[PDB]
């Protein structure tokens, strides 16, 4: 058994974080105080749920996780909420004044005077681990201390941890719910700084999970309750192989052998389903082929792309629920001579599949239904540079005018840097279109 | 289609479908920036705070 | 009050398009830059679909299907037919049709060359023709030689010609069949009632490219005889089904309109799982120029599809109209002239 | 624990101010006395942004009130909520500024100045996180405009990396008190260019007009250009008094309305302005809210394009239909919007609406428009400086023509800057 530490920073980090771990509770059986009744270790042990939680002599299993907040009254939702006595206050650290949506508040003024702060204590759960993998970051692009923060402690975690792996869980901004102007700034100012860190990078575009959660479940204006909520359901199923028994993306080293053959491609799509609405007291429970089928379909994607217009370099199917492997292959055979699915010439046209037959746990009182059975694609294609294109696009719409610029710039950062992380999404942009077009 | 490493327990399964056959910066240089950021935040407060002494 | 803009000043299709939407009052166009459009009619080369339908509260819709080049292009309409089940190698209405690669650069320069000895030996006409998309560079011969050193002074590809065209009398000439396809976001299938036939003002000699090419450039620019027997060299049809009807005995719609309805839907019904945008966060439509040829048997044969393509001038009027009715007011309704080809979605 | 720091300055300045607190008094539910009395933990959830909490559960307003005349301070002492400022607050001198800006700002203000910024200094050490300061003043007469700057430029010296916010009074012909207001509004404007990240430009012009063509007020009052103001200022500090997500803070608000430091003067709207128990649908609130009549600066919108926006809808309303009729005013009158800022217009919902009001909404726009404003200022400052007319009251207190020509030249600066954006 190896551990995983989890890092939220920002709000969109730690609110995220907040129903993840509510999620994982549910899943293994963990009551709002730590206690876990079907664990008979008292104290110890080294199962799979072992390595998101630690154990004390009294019972309570304890997350594997820190929350960082350069404003405190996220976290302070936390430190009082239901879950409240699940983690110890070492593990919630929150600063005064927030990095005001600027990348450079985050990452070079305020940043700097939390940094080894932060450190400090994730040294506290990684000496408390016989063998760590790496760690899961949380986080938002647009934010301030989302994006700016974050690059600065991805930097300091390959120096403190350089044989861990860093995955991780990229909120991409949307207008419909986004907060500042700048996002596309602070958005490519922390791809550009952290590219060479993250290993593996699951992008969610709330562009995709507002429309899913309008569409699928039938909310008016989704908040961003709706929204962690759907976000948790697919963070769950990535992270369930690390969780449960399984043979299939064991440890985080894993994901990058399956999922990244190229570094710097380290994008995967993911796409889940059935999305199915509570209210809707009686549904029809999609089959193992429907769902399978629902998971090349754009609208069901966590980033709209159309993956038809490029080119597959791996895919992983994971299952929860009830499936068996003969479905799994009779529904793959049925969307290939039905679906444009092209991989690169480098790569084989396969699958590797994961089947969890625990079916999704759905939070009591939320809106999403029980459902039999679910499923999460995760597929490296091409197609999902279109969301670097629309970024990339607005970063010079504003830049060409240095428009809000002297924010930057007044909290030390050089200009320079703007056109620096420019020119590394191009290198980028041009990568993907040398793998996915002929 | 070919189905290979099929691995079973108690809690699922996985295995592999084959459909066809293939045809960092160190911790001195990260201070080092930001000091140097920092450096330029105290030039430009030093700038304001002479135009507002004259 | 709907908004669209303008990104292709050179498509004389879509400028009469955009003059009527601007005559109903209410269509409002916007800089070309702007990203708060209902539609776009985009530009030819590199048209930015991925930053298409990420604009909150706005139908999106533009004039080009993503990824129709495959069928638009020389070399990618070859591997199309070949490799695609629903057409097949076998495929009937289409000339045997070889991708050739430059010495200078898979290809089939051997599989050419296999099928051309066996027209050789067996004393079968053995005449091919060999062309690209980077043309205005056509070259007609009988001898493999010439065909495959032509291509290596661009990808080119080698097909069958049509040795024995359908001439036109009087005139002994030859003549193509250009018919106009319009495709909505639904993937209806709209074939514009009226053709034209782009005949050649030469005699047909088969034994000089100007009786041979029938492109109305090449007519009014290296003929002679321009204009000499209808009006710029196209013939519509309703007097090609009187020429039928009093030489052959029998209609246009029997004789070859079958055939080309046919062909059209294949062709767009194989590629419809590829470019639609049913469950799209922005929907395609647009304007396809089919290019046919008929053999003196009356058989029709597939020779190019335009995905850019322009009309005739008594014609502007009237097909504009119809892509505006169809295809832009039916996402947008303000406040037939088609042909539907029906089929399995 | 953000804190604000409220500043009043001058006869305008203070009695805008009083109205203000008076009104944000009432929707936290803190009577005259301090005490609160309201009904929801919605009114209290922020109340330290703008309210200090002393003994028996009292809310103080963290307010500071200057100027060098007792007059109207002493109106605001014996008016409604006057009890409620802390009485050290009161700073004040004797001799006046006689509307001259010299006077505020070199000789009477100077000798004043040191003892508001003790008072300031006390606010600021018992501040868990201070935001920053807001200041209302008028920028035609003396006190408020030469003092004003006068303070606002010493507080940015001890206080450099806080957000400076002002409402700023711009003087009008139709609502004058004397001929040099133009030379103490050019000579201020310069000023807050340089030493404001935000401020609220509020143009008597407008207000009188609104209060006649509009609310049919055939002879309007200072008194009723004030209810306007008052309204107008409860609107865009919505985002800072109750619990939101955008534009929550003053320096999160900047980085979101300013896109180059010197271009950070507002126009600011409100709706309904109705002269009254009919219900307004969200629709009419957008349409109103967009309305160059229902603007505050006097200036057409339709003459320029914005560089940002920021919206406020205030009341128990439809969250989606709101996100639509926004978008629907931006998509039917996208050229008015820049295209090289994308998404420049941001919409924020709170749910406690103003007092008489089902529904309201607060507008917040970066027009380049504004330029009309300060072209005013300038021609009336021009018509009188090429004749050096009523110089004399200013270079009997020190100042030099050559402080005239420089402040001429920065304002037509600002003109220029804001010409170049809007092509
Ligand atoms: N899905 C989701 N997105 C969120 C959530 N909270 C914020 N966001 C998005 O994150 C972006 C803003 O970043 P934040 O995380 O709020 O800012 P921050 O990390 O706290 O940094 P600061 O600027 O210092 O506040 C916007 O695009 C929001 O839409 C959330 O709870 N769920
Ligand atoms: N296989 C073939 N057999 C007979 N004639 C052929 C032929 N291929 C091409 N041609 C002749 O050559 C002409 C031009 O060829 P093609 O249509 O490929 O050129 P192009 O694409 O530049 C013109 P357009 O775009 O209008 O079709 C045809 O109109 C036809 O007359
Ligand atoms: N809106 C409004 N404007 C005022 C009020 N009192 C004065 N003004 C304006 O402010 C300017 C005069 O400045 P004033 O505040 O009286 O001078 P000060 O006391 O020295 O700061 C003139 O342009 C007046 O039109 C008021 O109560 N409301
Ligand atoms: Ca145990
Ligand atoms: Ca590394
Ligand atoms: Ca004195
Ligand atoms: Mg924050
Ligand atoms: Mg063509
Ligand atoms: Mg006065």
């Amino acid at each position: 058994m190896r551990e995983c530490i989890s890092i939220h920073v920002g709000q969109a980090g730690v609110q995220i974080g907040n129903a993840c771990w509510e999620l994982y509770c549910l899943e293994h059986g963990i009551q709002p105080d730590g206690q876990m009744p079907s664990d008979k270790t008292i104290g110890g042990g080294d199962d799979s749920f072992n390595t998101f939680f630690s154990e004390t002599g009294a019972g309570k299993h304890v997350p594997r996780a820190v929350f960082v907040d350069l404003e405190p009254t996220v976290i302070d939702e936390v430190r009082t909420g239901t879950y409240r006595q699940l983690f110890h206050p070492e593990q919630l650290i929150t600063g005064k004044e927030d990095a005001a949506n600027n990348y450079a508040r985050g990452h070079y003024t305020i940043g700097k005077e939390i940094i080894d702060l932060v450190l400090d204590r994730i040294r506290k759960l990684a000496d408390q681990c016989t063998g760590l993998q790496g760690f899961l970051v949380f986080h938002s692009f647009g934010g301030g201390t989302g994006s700016g923060f974050t690059s600065l402690l991805m930097e300091r975690l390959s120096v403190d941890y350089g044989k861990k792996s860093k995955l991780e869980f990229s909120i991409y901004p949307a207008p419909q719910v986004s907060t500042a102007v700048v996002e596309p700034y602070n958005s490519i100012l922390t791809t550009h700084t952290t590219l060479e860190h993250s290993d593996c990078a699951f992008m969610v575009d709330n562009e995709a999970i507002y429309d899913i959660c309008r569409r699928n479940l039938d909310i008016e204006r989704p908040t961003y309750t709706n929204l962690n909520r759907l976000i948790s359901q697919i963070v769950s199923s990535i992270t369930a192989s690390l969780r449960f028994d399984g043979a299939l993306n064991v440890d985080l080293t894993e994901f990058q052998t399956n999922l990244v053959p190229y570094p710097r491609i380290h994008f995967p799509l993911a796409t889940y389903a059935p999305v199915i609405s509570a209210e809707k007291a009686y549904h029809e429970q999609l089959s193992v082929a429907e769902i399978t089928n629902a998971c090349f379909e754009p609208a069901n994607q966590m980033v709209k792309c159309d993956p038809r217009h490029g080119k597959y370099m791996a895919c992983c199917l994971l299952y929860r629920g009830d499936v068996v492997p003969k479905d799994v292959n009779a529904a793959i055979a049925t969307i290939k001579t039905k679906r444009s699915i092209q991989f690169v010439d480098w790569c084989p046209t396969g699958f590797k599949v994961g089947i969890n037959y625990q079916p999704p746990t759905v939070v009591p009182g939320g809106d999403l239904a029980k459902v039999q059975r679910a499923v999460c694609m995760l597929s490296n294609t091409t197609a999902i540079a279109e969301a670097w294109a629309r970024l990339d696009h607005k970063f010079d719409l504003m830049y060409a005018k240095r428009a809000f610029v002297h924010w930057y710039v007044g909290e030390g950062m050089e200009e320079g840097e703007f056109s620096e992380a420019r020119e590394d999404m191009a290198a980028l942009e041009k990568d993907y279109e040398e793998v996915g077009v002929d | 289609m070919e189905v290979i490493e099929l691995n079973k327990c108690t809690s699922g399964q996985s295995f592999e479908v084959i459909l066809k056959p293939p045809s960092d910066p160190s911790l001195e240089e990260i201070q080092k920036k930001l000091e140097a950021a920092e450096e330029r935040r105290k030039y430009q407060e030093a700038e304001l705070l002479k135009h507002l002494a004259e | 009050m709907y908004t669209f803009v303008v990104r292709d000043e050179n498509s004389s299709v879509y400028a009469e398009v955009s003059r009527l939407l601007l005559a109903t009052g209410q269509w409002k166009r916007l800089r070309k830059d702007n990203p708060r459009f209902n539609l776009m009619l985009g530009e030819r080369n590199r048209l930015p679909f991925g930053r298409l339908g990420h604009e909150p509260g706005l139908v999106q819709l533009v004039n080009y299907y993503r990824g129709a080049d495959k069928l638009c292009r020389k070399a990618s309409l070859v591997k199309l037919i070949k490799t695609s089940p629903e057409l097949s190698e076998s495929c009937t209405w289409f000339p045997e049709s070889y991708v050739i690669y430059p010495t200078n650069l898979t290809d089939e320069r051997e599989v050419f060359l296999a099928a051309y000895n066996r027209r050789r030996e067996g004393r079968e006409g053995n005449v091919w023709i060999a062309k690209s998309s980077a043309g205005a560079g056509i070259l007609i011969s009988s001898e493999a030689s010439e065909l495959l050193d032509f291509i290596d002074e661009q990808v080119h590809v080698i097909q069958k010609y049509l040795e024995k065209p359908l001439l036109l009398e009087p005139g002994h000439r030859k003549f193509d069949i250009r018919s106009w396809v319009l495709v909505d976001h639904l993937y209806n299938i709209y074939l514009y009632r009226e053709g034209v036939l782009r005949t050649s003002s030469e005699p047909y000699n088969s034994a000089d490219k100007t009786c041979h090419l029938t492109n109305h450039c090449i007519q009014k620019e290296y003929s002679k005889n321009y204009g000499r027997y209808e009006e710029g060299n196209e013939m519509f049809f309703e007097e090609f089904n009187q020429y039928l009807m009093d030489a052959l005995n029998t209609t246009l719609e029997n004789s070859i309109l079958l055939q080309i309805k046919h062909i059209i839907r294949s062709c767009l019904m194989c590629i419809e799982p590829a470019i639609s945008t049913k469950h799209l966060h922005y929907q395609s439509f647009q304007l396809f120029g089919f290019d046919f040829m008929v053999d003196e048997e009356l058989k029709v044969w597939l020779i190019e599809v335009n995905g850019a393509p322009a009309c005739a001038q008594k014609l502007y009027a009237e097909l504009c109209q119809g892509i505006v009715d169809v295809a832009i007011s039916s996402v947008f309704p303000l406040a037939s002239i088609f042909i539907k080809l029906h089929h399995h979605h | 624990m953000r804190e604000i720091v409220h500043i009043q300055a001058g006869q305008c300045g203070n009695q805008i101010g009083a109205k203000f607190w008076e009104v944000i008094s009432d929707e936290h539910g803190i009577d005259p006395t301090g005490s609160y009395h309201g009904d929801s933990d919605l009114q209290l959830e922020r109340i330290n942004v703008y309210y200090n909490e002393a003994t028996g559960n009292k809310y103080v307003p963290r307010a500071i009130l200057v100027d060098l005349e007792p007059g109207t301070m002493d109106s605001v002492r014996s008016g409604p909520f006057g009890q409620i400022f802390r009485p050290d607050n009161f700073v004040f001198g004797q001799s006046g500024a006689g509307n001259n800006w010299a006077k505020g700002h070199y000789t009477e203000g100077a000798e004043l100045v040191d003892s508001v910024l003790d008072v300031v200094r006390k606010e600021s050490e018992s501040c868990d996180c201070l935001q920053g300061f807001q200041l209302t003043h008028s920028l035609g007469g003396g006190t408020g405009s030469g003092m004003g700057t006068l303070l606002i430029s010493k507080i940015r010296e001890e206080y450099p990396d806080r957000i400076m916010n002002t409402f700023s009074v711009m003087p009008s012909p139709k609502v004058s008190d004397t001929v040099v207001e133009p030379y103490n509004a050019t000579l201020s404007v310069h000023q807050l260019v340089e030493n404001t990240d935000e401020t609220y430009c509020i143009d008597n012009e407008a207000l009188y007009d609104i209060c006649f063509r509009t609310l049919k007020l055939t002879t309007p009052t200072y008194g009723d250009l004030n209810h306007l103001v008052s309204a107008t200022m409860s609107g865009v500090t919505t985002c800072l008094r109750f619990p939101g997500q955008l534009n929550a803070d003053l320096r999160k608000l900047a980085v979101n309305m300013v896109p180059f430091p010197r271009l950070h003067f507002f126009m600011p709207g409100f709706a309904p302005l109705t002269s009254q128990y009919r219900a307004l649908t969200v629709p009419e609130l957008t349409q109103q809210m967009f309305d160059s009549k229902n603007m505050m600066a006097a200036c057409d919108p339709r003459h320029g394009r914005y560089l940002t926006v920021a919206a406020i809808f205030r009341g128990r309303m439809s969250m989606k239909e709101v996100d639509e009729q926004m978008l629907n005013v931006q998509n039917k009158n996208s050229s008015y919007f820049v295209e090289w800022i994308p998404n420049n217009v941001k919409t924020a919902v709170c749910d406690i609406p103003p007092r008489g009001l089902k529904m309201s909404a607060t507008f917040i726009g970066n027009s380049t428009a504004i330029q009309e404003l300060f072209k005013r200022i300038s021609e009336q400052f021009t018509a009188m400086f090429r004749r050096k007319a009523f110089l004399h009251w200013y270079t009997g207190e020190g100042m030099d023509e050559m402080e005239f020509t420089e402040a001429e030249s920065n304002m037509n600066d600002l003109v220029s800057e804001y010409q170049q954006y809007q092509d």
